[PDB]
């Protein structure tokens, strides 16, 4: 009708990423004003999201605007330690879900490295393998027909030929 | 993968405008086989159009091999010709696409009620326009089975008659419509939750197996294996039917 | 996973302006970034679209049906020829044949179209001329043999023809099966997505 | 010109039949609605039914008419019955499976006299009137002209309400299936029958029917050609709900070849 070629993906979520993206992160943010509110805002004239350079700025910038006292400064790079290591922390636990359980790591064919395969495309359970075929299970990088084959073929003994669990 | 699926549509569509425009005169197999070679070959000279060099398997003169051996074209303008024969409208043109041993692309077209079921991995299966998602059963209760008798193999009909027995006693009710491929697409679409099939040949099911699969359902033979490839024992739906009805079929086992 | 390090590192290894940070200060002047300001100015030669401008010679060359070495050989040719080049470069390459044949539907394809030309079905001024790479001059009379125009071809590709999009400076005789042309379309008549003034500039430059 | 009942009951049957096919396509608004053992009753059902004996008192006020589902309304002139099935097959609508059919049939005095199915998806209207016989979209309907039981397509309806017979059924198909070709099971003895009258199926049978079902096929066979009878040639058939029909030499044949397997329940 209108002509113009639509998108629909949100309104209240998702949506600010569009524009009101660099903004949006609730948590030091709000984690920062919440003593702050007594104070003030945050000083958005400088974007600081890519905090590291662009703290290391002489006194220009801590003496135009006031709130970044020097100690604030001083705990907020302690802080800035802290949210390192939670970047660092986000990266190790974005590593989690593989699932290699017993039920998934002693089956014949199957070492450690099968599972980080297996997982690798988004089976995070038994059964899920035995929800495949060769030709699905396919496109793995080290993963042939006949070893998929007798690995499903592991997954109906465990759960469809002996009928069980 | 749009151009393969786009010569695929193409060579269907022309093949169900010749059934069914050759299907509005009257009679009461010489027809049947005169119509069915017919439809191969528009399909076919419809096909050299566009990679006159894929190895096209039909369901008659066996492979019609070609310079370009990377991909098949498994081949059926009519699936059971006794719809055709006696004037019941189901049937469809089978088309499947596949490489290096394995299927990429395939659609299945009734003429009559005009149906369009296209399917490929990862882009999944459709009907017109409609991203299809079998259907939803868990069990063997309220259910319905495609099923299909062996017209030319009655040998295991006995212990396939036994199965029948016991799935009465699970099931809800039967189907049989004589067109595998339609069987298979209607499972892909949830029309019938189960489909299986005793001793069947790939030129039917290629794309039909293809259709369940991209739909979130899975195949198998009889014996949970994959040699159904090559032995058409096939049992395909949503894992929750297929193990439902395997716990009970694979007891009776003969092939 | 939250960006907080690397600036430099982060927009220099993507080498552009996302927009992350609103940029209120220059940018190329904090630090020493990839991207100086006046465009035209620290690049003094630079063409705009970059990347595409490949592709888009590729897209002309695949609606062609044709190979660098006669793009460049009319490119040669074409430099020869006083007057804008951005437009002879096209004119040139619509004065031949399978171009028109494309358009009169004696082949659907501009590729069916060297075909057709390369399969003896092409009278020229009365006269078998096969070779492809002529160019017949406007104001002449083209079509096919007097013994092959009650094919399936011939009919097929005469009605595409006349299902697509007719010329109206190409008249096609689809029941006399033909093409007179009377002068190459100009500016009014061609495509509307196409790049010639920036192919000239970079075959000039 | 044409039978006026006929022309009332196929004007109901359209509109119904248009009906259906119109909320076919919001699978979200008709739910399953369960009767008995499997045999679902949606609102659709109650909505052509609705519909159907809506356009029926406009041109009988007076006429009692069955419905499984609102049993049997009484009329007036209760010497005419109009029985009714809105929709055949409940589970291949409930599937959305687009093979079904609205049943309308009229009985004078007891016997069948004028019968129509109509199944939209296909936009098929199978019409029957006794004396003139059946059409299918206009052509004549002569059945099957098998006369053995090779080569011949038996359609069939299991007795999936009646399971207990279930055993003896598949019986008999074991004993069917040494013989015949091959099977055809649709899920709607309505449009079965429809089928035997088009010859589409060489024969048909099926046990547990309800009265309210094969009356708009028995005369859509009778008309066509073919014939019905109980599973041993009587006509107990309109109370057992079991029924063997087809062009007549098939009949026979099914006939002689069913009577030995059959548990003497049926009988
Ligand atoms: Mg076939
Ligand atoms: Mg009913």
């Amino acid at each position: 009708l209108s002509g113009w070629e639509l998108n629909v993906m949100t309104v209240d979520d998702l949506q600010a990423k569009h524009q009101a993206e660099a903004h949006a992160a609730i948590d030091a943010f709000t984690k920062y004003l919440d003593i702050d509110e007594d104070f003030a805002t945050v000083l958005v004239e400088e974007g600081f999201s890519t905090l590291e350079e662009l703290a290391y700025v002489p006194m220009k910038e801590l003496l135009e605007i006031e709130g970044l006292d020097e100690p604030t400064v001083e705990a907020l790079r302690e802080r800035a330690k802290n949210a390192l290591a939670t970047i660092a922390q986000a990266q190790e636990e974005s590593l989690g879900d593989n699932k290699p359980a017993d039920d998934l790591l002693n089956l014949e064919g199957v070492d450690r490295d099968l599972a980080f395969k297996l997982a690798a495309r988004g089976v995070c359970t038994l059964e899920d393998l035995a929800e495949q075929g060769i030709d699905d299970l396919a496109d793995i990088e080290g993963l042939t027909d006949e070893k998929a084959g007798a690995l499903i073929m592991a997954a109906r003994n465990i759960c469809w030929f002996g009928d069980e669990a | 993968m749009h151009p393969m699926l786009n010569i695929a549509v193409r060579a269907a569509r022309k093949a169900g405008n010749l059934i069914a425009k050759n299907y509005e005169t009257p009679d009461a197999n010489d027809f049947v086989t005169n119509v069915d070679k017919a439809a191969e070959a528009v399909i076919i000279d419809t096909i050299r159009k566009s990679y006159p060099q894929h190895t096209i398997i039909t369901e008659e003169s066996g492979e019609l091999e070609g310079t370009d051996q990377d991909v098949q074209w498994v081949i059926d303008p009519l699936d059971g010709t006794t719809n055709f024969i006696k004037r019941l409208p189901h049937f469809a043109v089978s088309i499947a696409v596949r490489i290096k041993g394995r299927t990429e692309v395939a659609v299945v077209y009734d003429p009559m009620r005009n149906e369009l079921f296209t399917a490929t991995r990862g882009q999944g299966a459709q009907l017109n326009g409609y991203r299809l998602r079998g259907s939803t059963a868990r069990d063997l209760d309220g259910t319905i089975l495609a099923t299909g008798f062996p017209f030319k193999a009655k040998q295991y009909a006995t212990t396939y008659i036994n199965i029948v027995g016991k799935l009465f006693n699970e099931c809800a009710d039967f189907r049989r419509t004589g067109s595998a491929a339609l069987d298979l697409a209607y499972v892909a679409a949830g029309r019938v939750d189960g489909f299986f099939e005793i001793g069947l040949r790939p030129w039917d099911f290629a794309a039909g197996e293809l259709l369940v699969r991209e739909a979130g359902g899975i195949v198998s033979d009889f014996t949970g294996g994959h040699n159904y490839m090559l032995t058409g024992n096939i049992v395909a739906g949503n894992p929750r039917v297929v193990k439902a009805m395997l716990a009970n079929m694979r007891d009776e086992l003969s092939d | 996973a939250r960006y907080l390090g690397p600036k430099l590192k982060l927009s220099r290894r993507e080498g552009t302006d996302l927009f992350l940070k609103s940029g209120v200060r220059a940018i190329d002047t904090k630090c020493k970034i990839e991207q100086a300001p006046g465009q035209h100015g620290a690049r003094k030669p630079r063409l705009s679209d970059y990347g595409v401008q490949l592709r888009e010679k590729q897209k002309v060359r695949r609606i062609y049906g044709v190979l660098e070495r006669q793009f460049r050989n009319y490119y040669k040719e074409a430099a020869r020829l006083k007057g804008n080049t951005g437009e002879n470069l096209l004119a040139l390459l619509e004065g031949r044949l399978d171009n028109v044949v494309y358009r009169m539907a004696f082949g659907a394809t501009r590729a069916e179209a060297r075909q057709l030309v390369s399969h003896k079905a092409i009278m020229v001024n009365g006269r078998v001329v096969n070779i492809a790479s002529y160019q017949v001059s406007p104001n002449d009379v083209v079509s096919i043999r007097e013994k092959a125009k009650k094919q399936s071809r011939v009919k097929a590709a005469l009605e595409l023809a006349e299902q697509r999009e007719k010329p109206t400076w190409l008249e096609v005789d689809a029941g006399k099966m033909e093409g007179t042309f009377k002068r190459k379309p100009e500016r009014s008549d061609l495509s509307a997505d196409i790049n010639e003034h920036l192919i000239v500039e970079l075959y000039s430059k």
